[PDB]
């Protein structure tokens, strides 16, 4: 379960290429994944390729994985640590949820910033009042860092 | 006509109900019959969430329709 | 009542003849530097009729009066030396939600038998002196010493996700696609093997059929199977003192009260070890959070420490080592919210946002009816 599921996961997403989201292996290590997210299309990250360290607990599947972001971003839901407070990997995980539907809700909360977990409330609370000072600094975050 | 909610629990209760029914009276009705409030309580149906403004016709809810009860947030 | 029956119990208990101390008083010298390392050197050395008779102790160059004090402070001071997780005896269940419990790599010692047997020893006279150890286990583990036993519930107490886990295999049916088989990885530093549930278990996937006894298998596993000799030593060394025939007249609870005592949490210690963030301690608004905080019962300073933090049991080390989802991260307050909304809280970054009300009667009903929901103990 913690082998075989691992393995039948990496075998999975080697077959589909999703050509925007891909997970890798870190070397030999079975238990620690490089993930590279692109930025969305219609979202001010648009270009922004980004990096992320997933660690697999020997429980799995029965204790969640834990992804944290490396590059920088101006977002209310990500520090400068790169940690990650998405639900999925916390309250909404059942043994079922593969590693590629973590990456695709990550994707989601790129897209669309979640106000209701305000991680950085000042950001949140920027992006609530002042929207295009927002975008614009996100926009110039992902200009600066991203690239 | 009568419908089913299973809870987190899978507690199973009957609520006697109506197709043009609001989503706001059936809320009002499990709330009278549990406790909880109307808020926190979702219901998931045919993968359809219902929410305060609407009709269980809105849903396409019918005789002896299966609902699920789930919570909205936590940090 | 519960605490009316609990008291009769234990005068029950203490007034059984065969837990009467003598007259004879035993002397012991330790060093407040180095505590575990001599209690290991003396207590471990000892006989059963030695134990049973008055325990006197003196610390190496502390000469002062009232004993009963400086063995409690004595008894406090080994209970977070031996369970500490650093020496690799007791190990945290989980890291945002602390609880001991008997860590598996603990077989890396040539004789762990000796230390744990030493272990049973300190807690057996624990109990029988009528002092308090201040470290708080988990519920299995209780339920272990009295030989009761263990459903699939007790693992909620144990890890709240892997419960969450094991509720999920059980109501909806496993798909072929999930690889779940009577096969565990555990990992004893660095290296990672595989423990079969069943004799030729890692070839037999879970099924629809299967899954009943998947389940009952790896809540035995994960409780008991993992720490079968330690525990056995532990149990020995407990017994070497007092008989089983009276550990057996509590339940999960009641022994966890006559080992830890009347929980409590600290409140000076919790101010010492928070943070602030566009607040200070000039402003009214922590004044009057730290002075409703002094003056409150024990039950809602714990309910309040759970809707906050998202758990009622602390480090072993006070609110210093606190951590979080990721990594360390102290109790927090921040100033923020609207002045008519409600106290909210963050429980995966341990925060707490405080409007800033105009009265400090405001603020505790506010707080009171943010909480009213929570449960604590």
């Amino acid at each position: 379960m913690a082998l075989k599921r691992i393995n039948r996961e990496l075998a999975d997403l080697g077959k589909d290429p999703p050509s925007s989201s891909s997970a890798g292996p870190v070397g030999d290590d079975l238990f620690h994944w490089q993930a590279t997210i692109m930025g969305p299309a219609d979202s001010p990250y648009a270009g922004g390729v980004f990096f992320l360290s997933i660690h697999f607990p020997t429980d799995y599947p029965f204790k969640p994985p834990k992804v944290n972001f490396t590059t920088r971003i101006y977002h209310p839901n990500i520090n400068s640590n790169g940690s990650i407070c998405l639900d999925i990997l916390r309250d909404q995980w059942s043994p079922a949820l593969t590693i590629s539907k973590v990456l695709l809700s990550i994707s989601s909360l790129l897209t669309d910033p979640n106000p209701d977990d305000p991680l950085v409330p000042e950001i949140a609370h920027v992006y609530k009042t002042d929207r295009s000072r927002y975008e614009l600094s996100a926009r110039e975050w992902t200009r600066k860092y991203a690239i | 006509m009568q419908i089913f909610v299973k809870t987190l629990t899978g507690k199973t209760i009957t609520l006697e109900v109506e197709s043009s029914d609001t989503i706001d009276n059936v809320k009002s009705k499990i709330q009278d019959k549990e406790g909880i409030p109307p808020d926190q309580q979702r219901l998931i149906f045919a993968g359809k969430q219902l929410e305060d403004g609407r009709t269980l016709s809105d849903y396409n809810i019918q005789k002896e329709s299966t609902l699920h009860l789930v919570l909205r947030l936590r940090g | 009542s519960h605490m009316d029956e609990y008291q009769r119990k234990i005068a029950y208990m203490y007034d059984r003849p065969e837990m009467a101390v003598n007259d004879a008083q035993l002397q012991l010298k330790v060093s407040r530097a180095t505590t575990f390392e001599d209690a290991y050197d003396i207590i471990s050395k000892l006989s059963v009729s030695d134990m049973k008779k008055k325990l006197l102790i003196r610390f190496r160059n502390e000469d002062g009066l009232d004993y009963g004090g400086v063995s409690r402070e004595f008894f406090y001071i080994l209970s977070h030396a031996i369970f500490n997780p650093g020496y690799s005896l007791f190990e945290y269940a989980t890291d945002d939600n602390y609880g001991l419990q008997i860590s598996p790599l603990s077989s890396v010692n040539p004789d762990f038998r000796s230390y744990f047997r030493f272990v049973g020893r300190v807690m057996g006279l624990a109990i029988y002196h009528r002092r308090y150890l201040d470290v708080q286990f988990v519920l299995p583990f209780y339920k272990r010493i009295l030989q009761k036993p263990l459903c699939l519930e007790d693992v909620k107490d144990v890890d709240e996700v892997y419960y969450e886990s094991l509720k999920w295999i059980k109501n909806n049916d496993v798909d072929e696609s999930l690889c779940l088989n009577f096969s565990v990885e555990e990992n004893r530093f660095g290296e990672s093997v595989t423990v079969d549930l069943i004799p030729n278990g890692r070839n037999i996937a879970v099924n629809n059929q299967n899954k009943m006894n998947y389940l009952k298998a790896l809540t035995e596993h994960k409780l008991v199977t993992s720490t079968e000799e330690q525990f056995n030593a532990l149990k020995g060394g407990l017994n070497e003192l007092i008989p089983d025939s009276v550990l057996q007249i509590f339940n999960e609870n009641e022994l966890d009260t006559l080992l830890n005592g009347k929980r409590d949490i600290d409140v000076q210690d919790w101010k010492r070890f928070t943070d602030y963030r566009s607040y200070t301690e000039t402003d009214d608004i922590v004044i009057w959070f730290w002075e409703l905080l002094s003056e409150w019962s024990p039950e809602k300073k714990a309910k309040l420490l759970q809707f906050a933090t998202g758990t009622s049991r602390l480090p072993l080390s006070g609110f210093k080592d606190m951590h979080g989802s990721d990594g360390p991260r102290k109790f927090t307050i921040e100033k923020v919210g609207h002045i008519s909304q409600l106290p909210k809280a963050h429980t995966c970054f341990n925060r707490l946002d405080i409007p800033p009300y105009n009265s400090k009667e405001e603020l505790e009903q506010k707080l009171t009816i943010a909480i009213q929901e929570t449960a604590g103990f």
